[PDB]
């Protein structure tokens, strides 16, 4: 079975940090090219981040410089460095496979709640 | 300059084709004047000081990619086709050039002929160019030399057919590299007519001076380029 | 077969110009690669089988007593191996031709109506190609002069038909090849002709050139005319710094006699005890 | 920016019958970088269709993309009760990676 499993989320007064952590069975992160896809209560999903199998990360301007995002090999789960938290930033959090070849995205989480309030 | 931009057909993304051009004049200004190309950028070299400047050795590397796919030749940007089949340094001092070859590299039944790197192990150091073929191993199960799950080709071909969009059309894409470590590469630098009976500021092969250049009936051995008087004073200069 | 090399007079081969610049009637000294004159080398062919690897040092001057065309190339690199990026001569019938790549190497290669075309078997990792103008009582003379300065490699021709004669003859350039990369070890190679095989008459020389001075002198036209080494003998020493071939009779100084620093001492107050 | 716009917003059906959404994206996409996506109230988003007309694994054949260019379309031939939930249509561009989404689109039981 190949499946993601999202944790770290919670409460966090605005200004805050987090460290969200996904971890993968099934599939090597480390090969692949990972993303990170959040859901605004009500609202359309947005961007935030991918990181290459190449190492290189990108990020949406509305979370650039904010965030950071790293990789552990030796357990096989995703990181997201969440710091310098505002109020829409609360939003569900999912991390979901890039299947490559450009554009799509099969194995999502389950998703994890972020709430930004104070 | 024209056998890599008008050949005939380019070698793939992956295994992009190295020349080294040396000992010769450049001639910018066509490329310039060319309007033809579909991507035009230079990062470290300017147009003003590009065509009179000197460099080592200058080489030219040259492949085809899809339209979409052009945007990731620029130092500092990276991808699919900018960390696993060619990576710019981020300190690219040089020119990007690309163009639509829709009319060539796109056959009716599919153009196949061009492939890139997908899936590559790690990221590439520079100077280094992964030309294997191997098999990859994408889990635990070793790949013995046989396609499967797990075991997958890391070449796949272009699907180039010219039903396809703007960004899946080939274009041909060339990249001159400028570096310096001898001076075998100029531009053109204009060679002025010359004048007579005028002392004035000359440049005869690198050379430079003040005197009157007028006409000699001396004839010199041809292989000696330039002659010095009792003085080492220079007294006489070949024009090519 | 190992046996030291016979000597003779070389008189005066491997003079060469210093650069592409005219001289008119005058004497410029040159502190470059140049070889020892009246020197220490006449080989010989006579299986028999001689292949010397001549390391090639900071200067050889590879001459060639040479008719119907029996030698035909050199090897060239550091370790002449596929691992570096070697560099090879070879005169076909058609052109002169000189490559820079790593292919198979034949430890013994040779030439065998004719329909066998055994040249080359593979082609495996290239980068580079170049292509040159073809260059083709002793009938025949060749002269060359190997170099790598500041990784540019330069050879040198001259033809003039004539107890070896002593003569003089100047060292024309051809080409400048700027190989960038060094030059230790070189090796010369020969062919097999058929008309029961008969071997050609034939020698090749072998010298060194090594830095010192000479005094150049170039006639109207700017040919070299006459060299002679600044430390052949003092008569030598004394046309090199008086700047002249006919230097008259006088006393002249020419340099200082130095000692030898035959070893050096230092002594110290010392105390010296076997202690158990 | 290349913005997905999805047509439309609400789109109410009977089970049993076709519903077709509409995707069209503010730029000419390069054929067919689409991603498409099955998204169930508090459910995570379920890919269906890469590259406009490729089904993923485990995707029913009833849905079916299609789509160059601009305009990029889905057909489900038979609605089906686990069917129907919000729509989310997915693009990439190369030289940022936008991942735009489309604005959604609600099919209900009708
Ligand atoms: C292609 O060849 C023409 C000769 O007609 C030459 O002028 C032109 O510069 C070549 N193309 C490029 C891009 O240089």
């Amino acid at each position: 079975e190949v499946q993601l499993v999202e944790s770290g989320g919670g409460l966090i007064q605005p200004g805050g940090s987090l460290r969200l952590s996904c971890a993968a069975s099934g599939v090597t992160v480390s090969s692949n090219y990972m993303s990170w896809v959040r859901q605004a209560p009500g609202k359309g999903l947005e961007w935030i981040s991918l990181i290459y199998s190449g190492g290189s990360t990108y990020y949406a301007d509305s979370v650039k410089g904010r965030f950071t995002i790293s990789r552990d090999n030796s357990k096989n789960t995703l990181y997201l460095q969440m710091n310098s938290l505002r109020a829409e930033d609360t939003a569900v959090y999912y991390c979901a496979r890039e299947l490559d070849i450009v554009g799509a995205t099969d194995i999502w989480g389950q998703g994890t709640m972020v709430t930004v309030s104070s | 300059f024209d056998e890599v931009f008008n050949a005939t057909r380019f070698a793939s993304v992956y295994a992009w084709n190295r020349k080294r051009i040396s000992n010769c004049v450049a001639d910018y200004s066509v490329l310039y004047n060319l309007a033809p190309f579909f991507t035009f950028k230079c990062y470290g070299v300017s147009p003003t000081k590009l065509n009179d400047l000197c460099f080592t050795n200058v080489y030219a590397d040259s492949f085809v990619i899809r339209g979409d796919e052009v945007r990731q030749i620029a130092p500092g940007q990276t991808g699919n086709i900018a960390d696993y089949n060619y990576k710019l340094p981020d300190d690219f001092t040089g020119c990007v050039i690309a163009w639509n070859s829709n009319k060539l590299d796109s056959k009716v039944s599919g153009n196949y002929n061009y492939l890139y790197r997908l899936f590559r192990k790690s990221n590439l150091k520079p100077f280094e160019r992964d030309i294997s073929t191997e098999i990859y191993q994408a889990g635990n199960k070793p790949c013995n030399g046989v396609a499967g799950f797990n075991c997958y080709f890391p070449l796949r071909s272009y699907s180039f057919r010219p039903t396809y969009g703007v960004g899946h059309q080939p274009y041909r894409v060339v990249v001159l590299s400028f570096e310096l470590l001898p001076a075998t590469v100029c531009g053109p630098k204009k060679s002025t007519n010359l004048v007579k009976n005028k002392c004035v500021n000359f440049n005869f092969n690198g050379l430079k001076g003040t005197g009157v250049l007028t006409e000699s009936n001396k004839k010199f051995l041809p292989f000696q380029q330039f002659g010095r008087d009792i003085a080492d004073t220079t007294d006489a200069v070949r024009d090519p | 077969t190992q046996l030291p090399p016979a000597y003779t007079n070389s008189f005066t081969r491997g003079v060469y110009y210093p650069d592409k610049v005219f001289r008119s009637s005058v004497l410029h000294s040159t502190q470059d690669l140049f070889l020892p004159f009246f020197s220490n080398t006449w080989f010989h062919v006579i299986k028999r089988f001689d292949n010397p690897v001549l390391p090639f040092n900071d200067g050889v001057y590879f001459a060639s007593i040479e008719k119907s065309n029996i030698i035909r190339g050199w090897i060239f690199g550091t370790t002449l191996d596929s691992k570096t990026q070697s560099l090879l001569i070879v005169n076909n019938a058609t052109n002169v031709v000189i490559k820079v790549c790593e292919f198979q190497f034949c430890n013994d290669p040779f030439l065998d109506m004719e329909s066998e075309f055994r040249v080359y078997s593979s082609a495996n990792n290239c980068t580079f190609e170049y292509v040159s103008q073809p260059f083709l009582n002793f009938k025949n003379l060749r002269e060359f002069v190997f170099k790598n300065i500041d990784g540019y490699f330069k050879i040198y021709s001259k033809h003039t038909p004539i107890d070896l004669p002593q003569g003089f003859s100047a060292l024309e350039p051809l080409v400048d090849l700027p190989i960038g990369i060094n030059i230790t070890r070189f090796q010369t190679l020969l062919a097999l002709h058929r008309s029961g095989w008969t071997a050609g008459a034939a020698a090749y020389y072998v010298g060194y050139l090594q830095p010192r001075t000479f005094l150049l002198k170039y006639n109207e036209n700017g040919t070299i005319t006459d060299a002679v080494d600044c430390a052949l003998d003092p008569l030598s020493e004394t046309k090199c710094t008086l700047k002249s071939f006919t230097v008259e009779k006088g006393i002249y100084q020419t340099s200082n006699f130095r000692v030898q620093p035959t070893e050096s001492i230092v002594r110290f107050p010392n105390i010296t005890n076997l202690c158990p | 920016e290349i913005v997905l716009t999805q047509s439309p917003g609400t789109l109410s059906l009977s089970p049993g019958e076709r519903a077709t959404l509409s995707c069209r994206a503010s730029q000419s996409v390069s054929s067919s970088y689409l991603a498409w996506y099955q998204q169930k109230p508090g459910q995570a988003p379920r890919l269906l269709i890469y590259g406009a007309s490729s089904r993923a694994t485990g995707i029913p054949d009833r849905f079916s993309g299609s789509g160059s260019g601009t305009d990029f379309t889905l057909t489900i031939s038979r609605l089906e009760p686990e069917d129907f939930a919000i729509y989310y249509c997915q693009q990439y561009g190369v030289s940022p990676p936008e991942f735009t989404f489309g604005p959604g689109t609600k099919v209900e039981i009708k």
